[PDB]
């Protein structure tokens, strides 16, 4: 049960990490792209990518 | 030749009328943008339209 | 290499003029013409443009003109009809080539028209 729970918690943390801003203005890729122009939206895109 | 208020605006990645309608620059532009005043040599007293 | 605009004589209201903008070049058919208007000391404006397939006039000269092309001569010509004394201006004509952006601006012709 520990092994099963460890794997489930690992994948749960991995999926939950997609809700983090990571220093960007938004955690949503579409919201980042649709609120800023492409030339300087790349900074937020790179923050999310890192 | 452009209006005197867009020399800072023609830069790559900068939005504005003259850039996005006449001379849009690529985001990966590598080069030197050079400009100098030409009021005396271009302006006409009757209006250099 | 250059454009010269000649014409714009002395006529009467409602008369017909024939202004030609002969161009020093060899592909001026591709260099579609644009006619511009400047008032005597007031703000500038355009007149017309025979851009190959179709045409486009201005509010002051809407349909009153018969714009013409001389493709066999590489020259442009505007027909002036229903002329008015309030159109006393200096018409221009210009064309920019598709390749290697460049201007061949002319000089201007008077559009003085009497009123009675």
């Amino acid at each position: 049960q520990d092994v099963v729970n460890q794997n489930a918690q690992a994948l749960n943390t991995l999926v939950k990490q997609l809700s983090s801003n990571f220093g960007a203005i938004s955690s949503v890729l579409n919201d980042i792209l649709s609120r800023l122009d492409p030339p300087e939206a790349e900074v937020q895109i790179d923050r999310l990518i890192t | 030749v452009i209006r005197g208020d867009e020399v800072r605006q023609i830069a790559p990645g900068q939005t504005g009328k003259i850039a996005d309608y006449n001379y849009k620059l690529p985001d990966d532009f590598t080069g030197c943008v050079i400009a100098w005043n030409s009021n005396n040599l271009d302006s006409k007293v009757g209006g250099n339209y | 290499v250059q454009l010269q605009e000649s014409g714009g004589g002395l006529v009467q209201a409602g008369g017909s003029l024939r202004l030609s903008c002969v161009a020093s070049g060899r592909t001026f058919s591709s260099l579609n013409i644009v006619w511009f208007r400047q008032a005597p000391g007031k703000e500038r404006k355009f007149v017309a443009a025979i851009n190959d397939r179709n045409t486009a006039y201005a509010e002051s000269v809407k349909g009153r003109f018969t714009i013409s092309r001389d493709n066999a001569k590489n020259t442009v010509h505007l027909q002036m009809n229903s002329l008015k004394p309030e159109d006393t201006a200096v018409y221009y004509c210009h064309s920019a080539d598709v390749n290697g952006g460049m201007d061949y601006w002319g000089k201007g012709t008077q559009v003085t028209v009497s009123s009675h």
